[PDB]
């Protein structure tokens, strides 16, 4: 971080991660707190929103179903000639959200589409893997069903 | 659930919430509501947690931090001590048993593709187990509320 951010400014940076100050005046206490004046942690969140580096300076908000329920991670086999026609006719369907280009050399890990299925049931979201396959060149794939969660945490960035 | 007012109150900081030395007069002067009610409703919202956070949500890539897949055939041995070394990373920020051969799965997040590697190569190194290092070169479209 020391490369792109001052000790001032990855001090401001920290705080906001998590939660702006509760009070009228956030950027006027993130300035107290961190070395700066009030102008210059605006012209700091207000650089890196507008760079991109803040994806968003906002509220979080709960509930507007994060996928109905129920994920499904499969990944497919595929040639280079059929990956960005697969990649898109596969990204497509309303049940899946993003799809990954992962390339393997593991002679026993030949899949490398990675589509991120969304359902209800089990069979919504084998359904939705009969889908790709009418709709797609894909064919060959491996479900790999999550069986436990192991870790779920949120990265941080600043420390 | 809430109020018309706190809908748009919604979607003006789902958004962006403002930029300036008063950001609830501001929001206040665009919402029809004096700057204490703006405040208030904040703050209950919060509290009712239908908003989770308000603050920064970073583009990682442009903090110059890559991403990976990572994925490893783990046998029931070294199960518990594999995991304990994959979880104890803080750059690892999801971990799954999945059904398969390969059935550890992990993302694993630094800043760079050999600060990457050379975590990956300590887990392998503490554990005796080989891990699958799978970024992603092409993304096909991606969404979420």
């Amino acid at each position: 971080m020391s490369h792109q951010f001052s000790p001032e400014e990855q001090a401001v940076l920290r705080i906001v991660q998590a939660n702006l100050p509760d009070s009228l005046t956030p950027y006027a206490d993130l300035a107290e707190q961190a070395g700066m004046t009030e102008a210059q942690v605006l012209e700091l969140l207000g650089r890196l929103k507008a760079s991109g580096a803040i994806r968003r300076f906002g509220a979080s908000i709960k509930h507007q179903k994060t996928g109905w329920t129920h994920n499904a991670m499969v990944a497919w086999k595929v040639t280079p000639d059929q990956v960005d026609d697969c990649g898109r006719k596969a990204a497509e369907h309303s049940h899946i959200s993003h799809v990954y280009y992962r390339p393997s050399s593991a002679p026993d890990w030949p899949y490398e589409m990675y589509t991120m299925i969304h359902g209800r049931s089990e069979a919504e979201c084998l359904g939705v893997v009969e889908d790709v396959k009418r709709t797609t060149s894909l064919k060959e794939h491996a479900i790999l069903r999550s069986l436990k969660e192991l870790k779920k945490t949120s990265m941080t960035y600043f420390t | 659930d809430m109020d018309s007012m706190d809908r748009q109150l919604l979607d003006i900081i789902q958004t962006g919430f403002p930029l300036s030395p008063r950001p609830y007069a501001e929001l206040g002067q665009r919402l029809g509501l004096d700057e204490q009610e703006v405040l208030d409703r904040v703050r209950g919202l919060k509290a009712r947690k239908i908003i989770r956070r308000l603050g920064a949500n970073f583009q990682s890539a442009k903090l110059g931090f890559v991403s990976t897949l990572c994925a490893a055939k783990v046998p029931q041995d070294k199960m518990d001590a594999f995991v304990a070394e994959v979880n104890a990373k803080p750059g690892v920020t999801h971990n799954y048993l999945r059904e398969h051969d390969y059935n550890i799965w992990f993302t694993l997040i630094s800043p760079s593709r050999e600060e990457t590697q050379a975590i990956l190569d300590g887990i392998t190194q503490a554990t005796g187990v080989p891990i699958l290092n799978l970024p992603a070169t092409k993304l096909f479209k991606i969404r979420v509320d």
